[PDB]
């Protein structure tokens, strides 16, 4: 799900700053994965930029010497995705996207993925 | 000085197409080869011989396996399932392609299947597909030729390559007995073999490949080192 933070209703968006572009491959231009994707462990299903707080005094000493000796840039957006669990691999069969709809005019929007996997019978079954 | 070693097939029954039974039989055999020899031949004929099959399928217009098709009774996965009894024959090792279009409402056999020039189907009526609609409907496929089950990657996707993990079991089953020949004082035997192919091969090609498979395997006893 996505909610309504101080900063922003944690924007959704199919590009992360600094994330490996081989976990964002399978991302749709939307921002939701589409169907037929063979997601592995650790793929980002659905990846939320969450405003993170312009915090540079709250960060590490040890973020910011990496930031700085790598030249590694400075953002605001927390990593903030549906990374796939240990196991849990298999075939995108399904994707949902909805949001709210009632007095608030803010509209959270709530993502469901149905990953299928086709499990034969090894050692250790019962 | 008393008698020779003779073998010969006692009954071949076609039961169907992609089915045959061959029935063998050994003659005066000394005690303790009938047994060696019907073992080793069982688990070579179960376990040597190769078969060719379909290893990967492709669709056009599909976005996984588990999907539907408007005008075709039949699921996605279920046409896999399908495709995989397909049997098929050659003998050169070697991966090689294939293609289905067909058009729409029809009926869709082994038969409309096109195949590489050293590469024939055996059975000619394997259902395969259904189809209700005028659609157009185009499926490549890989073939490839292996020993015993193998099983691969999902890697390949392309719009969709969906790898069938194919057993390659061209004998589908083996039986031997070893009876008893009364020859006097001296002790021989009679020696039965019983083997049930899919249609891929055929008894006494079978036997004659799994035999051979053996004595390759036998082999590298004999050079020195």
């Amino acid at each position: 799900q996505t909610y309504v933070t101080s900063q922003g209703p944690e924007k959704v968006t199919s590009e992360i700053p600094h994330l490996e572009a081989h976990l964002l491959r399978n991302l749709d231009k939307n921002g939701i994965v589409r169907l037929g994707s063979w997601v592995e462990t650790g793929d980002i299903l659905v990846g939320k930029l969450t405003p993170q707080m312009a915090k540079e005094s709250s960060y590490a000493p040890e973020d910011r010497l990496l930031r700085a000796i790598l030249g590694i840039q400075v953002s605001t957006s927390k990593e903030t995705c549906l990374k796939l669990p240990i196991g849990g691999r298999g075939r995108v069969i399904d994707v949902r996207w909805i949001q709210k709809k009632g007095g608030s005019s803010y509209n959270p929007e709530t993502i469901h993925v149905y990953i299928s996997q086709k499990r034969e019978i090894k050692v250790g079954d019962k | 000085s008393t008698q020779t070693l003779q073998w010969k097939c006692v009954e071949s029954r076609t039961d169907s197409k992609c089915l045959h039974y061959g029935r063998f039989i050994l003659s005066p055999l000394m005690k303790g080869q009938a047994d060696t020899i019907g073992i080793a031949m069982r688990r070579a004929l179960l376990g040597e011989i190769e078969g060719t099959c379909i290893t990967r399928a492709k669709s056009e217009k599909i976005p996984h396996e588990y999907s539907t098709i408007l005008g075709i009774q039949e699921s996605v996965h279920e046409i896999l399932m399908n495709l995989k009894e397909i049997v098929l024959r050659s003998n050169l090792y070697g991966t090689c392609e294939a293609s289905i279009c067909v058009r729409g409402p029809r009926g869709v056999t082994a038969q409309d299947i096109i195949l590489p020039p050293y590469v024939e189907i055996v059975d000619n009526t394997q259902h395969i597909a259904s189809l209700t609609e005028p659609i157009d409907l185009c499926i490549g496929l890989q073939l490839e030729r292996n020993r015993g089950y193998h099983i691969k990657a999902p890697n390949n996707f392309q719009d969709g390559s969906f790898p069938i993990d194919a057993l390659f079991m061209p004998v589908r089953n083996v039986n031997h007995s070893i009876h008893s020949y009364g020859n006097g004082n001296e002790k021989q035997e009679i020696l039965f073999l019983e083997i049930w192919t899919n249609g891929s091969l055929t008894p006494k090609e079978a036997l004659y490949e799994a035999s051979r498979n053996l004595i390759d395997l036998l082999i590298p006893f004999l050079h020195a080192e």
